[PDB]
């Protein structure tokens, strides 16, 4: 679910397209490594606020972030913390990936 | 609560080659009250009740509280989506509508399993 | 927070689930994600949404049941009001409150176990016999499973389970009903009769042969 380049490393965390307010957070460690969180605002605008950028690039089926500190070392697993707020049911879901 | 899952989610089979989907009656339910099998056409999105026997085989354990379907010389249009509908240990008078139960606490329809035949 | 609250109601009837902020003070609708939602089922009963007003991802079963006063979730009040209770809702409903301000952090959650109950139609008995003789005890449309018993109404005492076969079915309204068919050996002076209880609604309903 992520690929390893530029002495970096991608992680791509993917999502229905349906939803269109949300909340993805990335965790390694148990520590939040990076953070996204999407809004549709009034007159039909969109707000992305991110308390932890690592370059995302959103794509609308999928989030990707990028971490250029490699930490091979102590390789864990990665979790994608993900919580849907439009459209209903709110629901968190968390899935998982090695290396 | 109860409800009913069934596997797999999705199965792409060879023509004429059996295929076999199985659901299971999760706990605290007691025992298979009655069974049911729809099947839905590709376009129309609405489900029909699969008749039992012949092509269509159906194997069930009590004790093992879960059913499984088989269908016999796939034709290639026979792909679409198959749910099946289980009920509390009580029976139903028609499966046309086990399916519009929804969290009933004695009948709950399958999640699904999308077959397309090649 | 979860605040477990039971809630129990009859078919038909409309009751009314709550999801209370202690303070009387009031709250931002512009600011507030409010979900009534099923814990388990995670169906969509209703919804608040801070910039539409179009409930369309709501269920097909609670399309147009569920309601929230808006007046009242300015209060601070997000109480479900469901209407024509049916029995697939007896269900734990999760009120769930998340304010945008607070990075979506839950403000108010409540899980509301609601229980249903309906009353059986009155037994019908007959007396068909063979070889020894067999009967026939008919009601329905009740919720939730009924308890059926037989009784030697000439000394009002209770007939063993082992004489009787019971087969109930789901109305297709999630109601039920029931057969039951008792098989005794002959006798004059039989006087006996037919007994539906609903034990969730502690009422007990009696029919003589
Ligand atoms: C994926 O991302 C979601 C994002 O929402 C996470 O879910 C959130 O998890 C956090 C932490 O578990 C939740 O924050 C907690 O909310 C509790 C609500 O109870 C009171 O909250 C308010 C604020 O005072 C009161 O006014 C109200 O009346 C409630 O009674 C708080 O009680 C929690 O504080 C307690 O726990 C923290 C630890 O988190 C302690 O440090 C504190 O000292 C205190 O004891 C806390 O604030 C948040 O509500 C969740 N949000 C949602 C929407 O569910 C997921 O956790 C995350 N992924 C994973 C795997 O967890
Ligand atoms: C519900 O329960 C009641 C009791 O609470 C049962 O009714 C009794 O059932 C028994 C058994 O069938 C009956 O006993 C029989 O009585 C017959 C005559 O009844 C009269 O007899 C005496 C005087 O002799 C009166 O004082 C009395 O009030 C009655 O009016 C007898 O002819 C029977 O004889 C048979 O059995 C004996 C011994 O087994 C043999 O020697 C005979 O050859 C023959 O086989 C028998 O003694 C009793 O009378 C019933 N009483 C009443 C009031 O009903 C119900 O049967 C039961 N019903 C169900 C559905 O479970
Ligand atoms: C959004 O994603 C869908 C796939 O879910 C794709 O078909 C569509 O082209 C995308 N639209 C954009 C990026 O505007
Ligand atoms: C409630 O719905 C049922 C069917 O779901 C219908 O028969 C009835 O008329 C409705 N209204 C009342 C007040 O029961
Ligand atoms: C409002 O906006 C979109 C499009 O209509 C929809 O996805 C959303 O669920 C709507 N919600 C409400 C509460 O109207
Ligand atoms: C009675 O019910 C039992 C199950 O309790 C069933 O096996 C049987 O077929 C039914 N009929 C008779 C005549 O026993
Ligand atoms: C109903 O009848 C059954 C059988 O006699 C009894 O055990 C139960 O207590 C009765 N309850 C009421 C409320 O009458
Ligand atoms: C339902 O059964 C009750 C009591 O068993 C009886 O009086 C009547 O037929 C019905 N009414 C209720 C709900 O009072």
């Amino acid at each position: 679910m992520f690929i390893f380049h530029n002495g970096g490393v991608q992680i791509l965390c993917k999502y229905p397209d349906i939803v269109q307010q949300f909340k993805m957070q990335l965790l390694k460690g148990g520590q939040i490594l990076c953070d996204l969180t999407k809004t549709k605002g009034s007159g039909n605008t969109v707000s992305i606020k991110s308390l932890k950028f690592c370059h995302s690039q959103l794509s609308n089926n999928s989030v990707s972030f990028f971490l250029y500190n490699l930490d091979h070392s102590h390789a864990n697993y990665y979790f994608c913390n993900l919580s849907i707020f439009d459209p209903p049911p709110f629901k968190v879901t968390l899935t998982g990936g090695y290396l | 609560g109860a409800r009913v899952d069934q596997t797999p989610r999705s199965v792409t089979k060879e023509t004429g080659e059996s295929l076999t989907i199985n659901c299971v009656l999760r706990d605290p339910s007691y025992a298979l009250g009655s069974t049911c099998w729809y099947r839905k056409k590709s376009g129309s999105t609405n489900e029909e009740s699969i008749s039992k026997g012949g092509r269509y085989v159906e194997t069930v354990n009590s004790g093992s509280k879960s059913f499984s379907l088989r269908i016999n010389d796939l034709t290639v249009e026979d792909g679409g989506t198959y749910r099946c509908g289980a009920t509390d240990t009580v029976r139903i008078y028609s499966c046309d509508y086990l399916c519009a139960l929804n969290g009933h606490r004695d009948a709950a329809c399958g999640g699904g399993t999308v077959v397309t035949v090649n | 927070d979860t605040q477990e609250k039971e809630v129990r109601a009859m078919v038909g009837s409309d009751v009314e689930l709550s999801c209370a902020c202690p303070e009387g003070s009031r709250f931002d609708l512009n600011d507030v994600y409010v979900y009534w939602q099923t814990s388990e089922s995670k169906t969509v009963v209703t919804y608040h949404i801070p910039q539409n007003s179009s409930l369309e991802n709501v269920d097909s079963r609670y399309r147009n049941r569920a309601l929230m006063s808006p007046a009242g979730m300015l209060r601070g009040d997000f109480s479900l009001r469901l209407f024509n209770v049916t029995p697939q809702d007896e269900q734990k409903f999760h009120c769930l409150v998340l304010s945008q301000s607070l990075g979506f952090q839950e403000v108010l959650s409540v899980e509301v176990t609601l229980h249903v109950a309906a009353n059986f139609s009155v037994p019908v008995v007959s007396a068909p016999h063979s070889p020894e003789l067999t009967f026939t005890c008919t009601s329905i449309n009740g919720y939730p499973r009924p308890n059926v018993y037989w009784i030697n109404k000439t000394d009002n005492s209770l007939l063993d389970q082992a004489l009787q076969n019971d087969t109930v079915f789901l109305n297709m309204r999630g109601l039920y009903d029931v057969v039951s068919v008792l098989r005794i050996a002959r006798t004059p002076s039989v006087n006996i009769g037919c007994c539906i209880e609903n034990v969730l609604l502690q009422q007990n309903l009696t029919v003589g042969s």
